[PDB]
DNA sequence: ATCGGATGTATATATCTGACACGTGCCTGGAGACTAGGGAGTAATCCCCTTGGCGGTTAAAACGCGGGGGACAGCGCGTACGTGCGTTTAAGCGGTGCTAGAGCTGTCTACGACCAATTGAGCGGCCTCGGCACCGGGATTCTCGA
DNA sequence: TCGAGAATCCCGGTGCCGAGGCCGCTCAATTGGTCGTAGACAGCTCTAGCACCGCTTAAACGCACGTACGCGCTGTCCCCCGCGTTTTAACCGCCAAGGGGATTACTCCCTAGTCTCCAGGCACGTGTCAGATATATACATCCGAT
């Protein structure tokens, strides 16, 4: 059966950032794990702010407050940039 | 001039030598080498950042301003120190 | 009308629509807001640029043209920051950081 | 009954014939078994009346009995020497001190019964509860009565718990800022009967309807005599407001505290009150270290800059100076400026000890009394004192409550003055303290214009 | 002659006397006027309830009381009786804190 | 008919019916057994019961008939189940265990 | 408005274990953040194993499961008794 | 005979004294005292029966009878140690 | 002859320069199998499974080793000893 | 086109008239371009065709060139021997030895081109194969075919690598277990001729419409001859089957792991296989410690109580024993057994080196032989070598493949035998040897009944 | 302090080789359009709880001084361990047979959700009393100088 | 060594306050039907784990040696502890103002649910090149004779 996996992406990923690098599998498979380890520490946190502001979901503010609480020093900020940039274009268009 | 009496040259020297003393008589402590007490306000110092850092987090999100009970009960357990008594 | 990505609209790599599937049926809240996935995808997106450029640089530090476990833990516990992040974390096959204390190494 | 026609025969001294019907006011409610207020205003013998009340009760109806004189800490010394000098046959001592002279006071003479007057403070009572609850007490006297306006007050709670046969109360002034407060002295007076707030608030809900009523309910409990009506032997108070701008510094600190220029401001109304007040009161303002105290102070504070014309003035004319303000800080400054300027202050605060009060107030009293001014602040050294040797009272700032202010003025301007009393009350213009002042304009009018206009 | 205890017995009576309490041992003014100084520095003007700072001292206290005892161990080991700076640094980088 | 509370069915002193809504607002699946909150209940009743015994009994010791947050403390940390349970928790009020390293006791 | 909490089943617990003690309000308030604290863990983990298997229901299985890998010891064993002896009782009621 | 040859008398035995000296060089240790083979083995066995434990009870709990990676990699996760490099 | 010590760093440098497992597969194997028959008799296994295995305790020894070094050079020493394993475990609070 | 019809003259000794044949039928595919199976029965010299073809392609067509031989590590110096004995003018090695030896051999011979024949074992072809890959090879013989039977095997892999002009195979039993292995072994032959799995099984979807056509699909491509109606010479074999019971401790045992009596049981036919063949294989049912091997072995085990028994006969009527076995613990029991028994055993195994085995082989093929019973394994030992001394062959436990017991029971009855071959089956009563007995009967069928009935 | 010679280690080179990057066909999951509904944002209100400073009290903290005992350096003495060598034994890889077990598919069906009505259990409010916290006073115990 | 002596423990007495017990809401849990879909069940199939053996070969194990490292002892000194005095900063209560949190009502707009395509991601081949191995070579380095 069809499994799925972040596997093309982080190779695009890789490829605008090493534009002449190649990963093998073993590592392929150790960042997979990783994006859905952060993954599911993102979502799980903006699910616990949600649950204590007493909303029933899960928007920009509490994915960026959870950000904020996860991601030290200066992935933090260079994160919430990141993201503030990425859905103000989406809204855009 | 009396209104130049002094000031406590600090916040962090008001967490006072003896107060650190029964802290280390509480933890069992027999002999404090003299030196102890700087790096131990360096300590305090440090953890008290991280902990107040996340609960303001907290009540930035929440939209209010008056940090609350359940914001530092909630920065604690996120940083792995859960608290009983407070809510 | 032709479609459009919410990733292109967003001019991401990694995929909106597969985030927002996974965040509603992963029972995190009742509702699902519109950016959430966009936020999320440019952030996942991020984190995986900053390890993927570090890995490189320290493969190529030993001229080796593709990343192996080796080198993301190289990575990883040099760089301060995500060392912190992943700090309770094993990487397979990862080794360890060449590290001799002082007081060993002869007179 | 007995009506008591003329002067006390074991009264000492003279006393003058509306002291004769207040005197007789007591005597009948102690009769008639109620409790009353002299609420008579300040300067006039209050305490002269109390003594002669309870030579009365020692030598009429023959009950010396415990007595327990409640007041703040700066009159008891007064309270003191004003019974050992009009009935000088009575038992009484000031329960003051160290915990360990208190305790052996209380084990020599207060378990002992070795007494027939206590006085003592506030703060010894609160203290000292559990002892004093062991005395049936006759009567209670609460000198300076506003201060258990809020039933809530611990003062109010402990008082609301000694054995007491009867009670009293003496205030200068009575209402202080709505109608609670004297349901809540009413409760402390007659619980029985009153023991209603929200009755007693809508019995009235605050023309004729009300205020008429509100004259006949307390007609027996309360007894105020105008100065004005009842003296007339004094000259009237002079009150002048002068209003000032601000300084340079003091324009610079007033909008960096006002667009919000790393220290904490929370209470912008106080940073506000400290800036008008004398900037350098904020730290840093000040320029130095080295820090001097030659001339920088005054000309950059327009209310000590106007102070300094007008003192030095009233020095050729050879007046005496009282000055009172809010701050105790703001009274070191004070303090270093008149060091500065050579003359001789006698300053007291809420800091100061007991018997440097005493000190304080005898030297400024003495016979060519030494000192020019005096410095004050209105809470600790604002009640009952009686500095009638001085004739200029400064109020440095005003305050949120006027009847503090009342008391204030008040301390100069009472019984032997002998003089015209001007009162030189600071305002800054275009600053809260123009708010603060209209808002105690509207407290002391809900006051005045209602309450105590046929008194 | 005066009466004088030995060095080491008074210590031994404070720590009984200090381990059989349960109150705080810091100071509750000093304590909450530095954690408004420190709290200033990532938002400005913030309120606090009396329940906020006194968990934070709850929480601070324990923290400590915790170090120390890793501390007294870890002079223990060196075969010492008296703490150092030292002996607190590897406590702390044995706990995967610094 | 006549209402019987599913705490007094399943015999318990916890409720059920409560347990069963927090259970389904939290988040926690999209659907709930109607036995999971019969046997969450029953677990939770039980642990209390195990700690209050434990802080009675250190009262009693106390000559005290009030528990307290000390009495709570020394429970717990007195008994290794429960003090590798709550091993991360901190008990306002709760003190430290008396206890004095040997070497430091005198010879 | 109105804060429910867990304090009158701590007390009815209380009144059978021992008959005859009491517990103070800081203490009562300790032990609600105990109940709530433990419910938490216990709710989260079964809902983790509920993701793992796919399925889409939390059962007594589960809770049990969860029960099992969070209480040590001997506390597991004597909780899944209770557990059991409860449901038990309910169904054949 | 030669039916009665010899066996491993233990399992843990199995990991040997030269095993734990690689071990203990890759954590940057210079010179090892003799005793510390056995507590090493003792504190591995433990480790180790904590995580079979874990993973057993995921296993049972799915129903199965075989122990599987995500088995291992869950019980790990839930230990507080993260596993990244075999699935998940 | 190397002196005491030379072939020590030596083989320290090896060791931390390479990335392999440093124990054999067989013995891992057969220790993980006994210690599985205590919990459920008649058990199955990934080979994957026990390789996850390996890789965690192999890490959790070595993340030891490194803490037992620093004990031992804190009580002014260059010799490991099992008293500061038992420390390093103590602190770490697994005991 | 060539003929050959008489005895070769540079072959030393007389051949018989079928190897001629064969020889014949070598020469006319090495012309026609095509490569088959040589799949002789059991015991006929296939080695003496093949040497005397390669003569062949050495003295006719002049090609002495570089030939390959593979076979089982047991039969190398076998295949050396009689390449010196029958042919010894050829180049002939054995790769075989330390790796060291065998780098140092590679670069003597190997890369020196001085060799014309190289014998080597599996092990060595998989593990020396970047060098073995750098010959063009021209003939590629593979003794005992089936061992390539699967062909993802690493040996079949390897094999399908080699530069070879052409290839040529050997196994006396060439239909293992289904139909797919022909195909597999085919497609190592004519890889571009067959190149097809589905559609060699579908052309015959496993009657007449298919035998028929999988005999002449094949006929060219293999050559059989039974020794029935080619040798004409030999005596038959006897075969018996001993049924036995189980003894107390076996029954015991057999039961503890029938209802699952903390030590693993993953597969229960193993287990079960110990149980049968001895109890003692398990751990602890033997009484002790100490252990001491004096008669408890016998006893309690029905297969060896009978064997002492049929053994002890049989040295009275003083012939010779061959033992094949599945496991080489039992084999080790056993031993100990004729140790207890003061026989001379001459055992062979899996782990036994090279040179022992040799050894082993000529001690019990001596003149006088005085070895008696000779313990081997059906895999290791199990194939090619000569035992011809011996007369009696027992088989301790079936095989899940009867060929293998098929070569384990003619590696005596083989050509220059002169007694009568009797091989002692033994199975045991209501146990699953009697299911695996069954199992292999039917795939021996699926093989006699059908294909090589007519050859 | 300085050479000489082993010795380990790093580097360049040619060769497999097997793992990786790429190209193809399918399906299934994401995007578009549309509808309906409820969550959350907004505005108004009010009241309550925070903040600042003062007043009085008083207990703890800071300073200073005398002295002993705990840390640290130095030295000598076993002794335990690192380094080097020869053997074989156990590990590693592969080959075989086999069969249990795990994963996919199609069918009901029993269970859990959804909704409406009603009631009783739990929360907030309001009372008293007993458990505990001082508190003095004597007994006991332990310590430090004999 | 035994006689002061300071700290500690009971212990009875007092008060005090925080616990416990009682009284009205109100809202949320139980009951009763009604659906519809999640999963339990049966069947099939193919795959991957188990057990053994065969064969190779590298690492582990036992042994000998000598050295440098851990440990015990001595001495020094200095630094920290214990104790007394003064004052100052904490503590608690008062007293104002007012910011800000928490409720209520309205409505709108943003999310979910549905149906319809279609294209992007996955599984499956397939060529090929980065790298691991082996070989030889050069170099840094260490430990022992001048
Ligand atoms: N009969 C009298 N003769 C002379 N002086 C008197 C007489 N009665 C009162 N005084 C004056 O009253 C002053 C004492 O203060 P006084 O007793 O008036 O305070 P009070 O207004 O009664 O009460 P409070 O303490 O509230 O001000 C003394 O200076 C004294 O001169
Ligand atoms: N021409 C011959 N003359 C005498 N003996 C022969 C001749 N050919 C073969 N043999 C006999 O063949 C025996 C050798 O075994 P043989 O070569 O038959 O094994 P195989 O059946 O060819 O192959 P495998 O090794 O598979 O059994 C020798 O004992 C030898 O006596
Ligand atoms: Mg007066
Ligand atoms: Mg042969």
């Amino acid at each position: 059966t069809r499994k799925e996996s972040y596997a093309i992406y982080v190779y695009k990923v890789l490829k605008q950032v090493h534009p002449d690098t190649g990963i093998s599998s073993k590592a392929m498979s150790i960042m997979n794990s990783f994006v859905n380890d952060v993954f599911e520490r993102i979502a799980g946190e903006a699910s616990r702010l949600a649950h204590y502001n007493k909303r029933s979901t899960i928007t920009s503010r509490e994915i960026q407050t959870a950000v904020r609480l996860l991601l030290p020093g200066e992935l933090a900020k260079h994160a919430v940039s990141e993201g503030t940039k990425a859905v103000t274009k989406y809204t855009s268009a | 001039a009396k209104r130049h009496r002094k000031v406590l040259r600090d916040n962090i020297q008001g967490i006072t030598k003896p107060a650190i003393r029964r802290l280390a008589r509480r933890g069992g402590v027999k002999r404090i080498s003299g030196l102890i007490y700087e790096e131990t306000r360096g300590v305090l110092k440090v953890f008290l950042e991280n902990v107040i850092r996340d609960a303001v987090t907290y009540t930035e999100h929440a939209k209010r301003k008056t940090v609350t009970a359940m914001d530092v009960v909630y920065a604690l357990k996120r940083q792995g120190r859960t608290l009983y008594g407070f809510g | 009308a032709k479609a459009k990505t919410r990733s292109s609209r967003a001019g991401l790599q990694f995929p909106v629509g597969r985030v927002h599937r996974l965040l509603r049926k992963g029972n995190y809240a009742e509702r699902v807001g519109a950016g959430a996935p966009v936020y999320l995808a440019a952030v996942l997106e991020y984190l995986t640029a900053e390890i993927l450029e570090l890995a490189g640089n320290a493969a190529r530090d030993n001229k080796k043209t593709r990343i192996i476990p080796r080198h993301l833990q190289l990575a990883v516990r040099n760089d301060e920051e995500l060392n912190k992040l992943l700090g309770r974390v094993t990487i397979a096959q990862g080794g360890v950081l060449p590290n001799i204390q002082s007081v060993l190494l002869p007179k | 009954e007995f009506q008591f026609r003329e002067s006390p025969a074991y009264v000492n001294g003279q006393l003058r014939p509306y002291q004769i019907q207040g005197v007789n006011w007591l005597v009948s409610l102690h009769k008639n078994k109620i409790a009353g207020i002299l609420a008579d205003e300040m300067g006039l013998g209050k305490t002269l009346q109390t003594i002669s009340f309870l030579g009365y009760l020692r030598y009429i109806e023959k009950i010396p009995g415990p007595f327990l004189v409640i007041a703040p800490k700066s009159t008891l010394n007064n309270w003191l020497r004003e019974i050992n000098r009009w009935t000088p046959d009575v038992n009484a001592f000031i329960l003051q001190g160290d915990k360990e002279e208190r305790a052996e006071l209380i084990q020599k003479k207060l378990l002992g019964c070795d007494f027939d007057v206590v006085i003592a403070s506030y703060e010894i009572i609160i203290r000292e509860k559990s002892p004093l609850k062991k005395i049936n007490w006759e009567y209670i006297i609460i000198d300076e009565a506003h201060r258990i306006k809020n039933e809530e007050s611990m003062l109010s709670q402990v008082l609301r718990e000694f054995t007491s046969r009867n009670r009293l109360l003496i205030t200068g002034t009575p209402l202080q800022n709505n109608l609670h407060e004297l349901w809540a002295l009413l409760n402390f007076l007659l619980p029985d009967i009153f023991s209603d707030a929200q009755d007693f608030d809508d019995w009235f809900s605050s023309q004729d309807k009300i205020v008429k009523q509100l004259h006949t309910v307390l007609q027996p409990f309360l007894l105020r005599r105008i100065k004005s009506d009842v003296e007339t032997s004094l000259l009237p108070k002079k009150e002048l407001n002068l209003y000032v701008g601000m300084s340079s510094m003091q324009k610079k600190w007033y909008k960096k505290i006002l667009e919000k220029d790393k220290t904490r401001l929370l209470n912008i109304m106080m940073q506000l009150r400290k800036c008008c007040n004398h900037p350098y009161l904020f730290d840093g303002a000040e320029p130095g270290p080295p820090y001097t105290t030659d001339e920088h102070l005054v000309y950059n504070a327009a209310k000590l800059q106007v102070l300094d014309k007008l003192l030095k003035k009233l020095k050729e004319e050879g007046s005496r100076v009282l000055i009172f303000s809010q701050m105790s800080r703001l009274l070191d400054i004070l303090e270093d400026y008149c060091y500065f300027r050579n003359y001789e202050y006698c300053r007291i605060d809420g800091s100061t000890a007991h018997e440097d009060r005493i000190q304080a107030i005898d030297d400024y009293n003495a016979p060519d009394s030494k000192k020019f001014v005096f410095l004050l602040t209105t809470r600790a050294g604002g009640l009952g004192i009686n500095l009638t040797s001085a004739d200029v009272v400064v109020l440095y700032d005003s305050d949120w409550n006027p009847q503090a202010d009342l008391q204030a003025m008040d301390r100069a301007h009472r019984i032997g003055q002998k003089k015209q009393v001007k009162v030189f009350r600071l305002v800054t213009d275009n600053s809260v303290e123009e708010k603060i002042l209209e808002r105690a304009t509207q407290k002391l009018r809900l006051d005045q214009l209602v309450i105590q206009q046929n008194r | 002659k005066p009466h004088r205890y030995r060095p080491g017995t008074v210590a031994l009576r404070e720590i009984r006397r200090y381990q059989k309490s349960t109150e705080l041992l810091i100071r509750k003014l000093p304590f909450q006027r530095l954690v408004r100084e420190i709290a200033q520095d990532f938002k400005t003007d913030l309120r606090f309830q009396s329940s906020a700072v006194m968990a934070l001292q709850e929480a601070s206290e324990a923290y400590l009381v915790a170090l120390f005892e890793d501390t007294n161990l870890c002079a223990i080991h060196a075969k010492r009786v008296t703490i150092m700076p030292k002996d607190i640094q590897l406590a702390r980088r044995i706990r995967g804190e610094r």
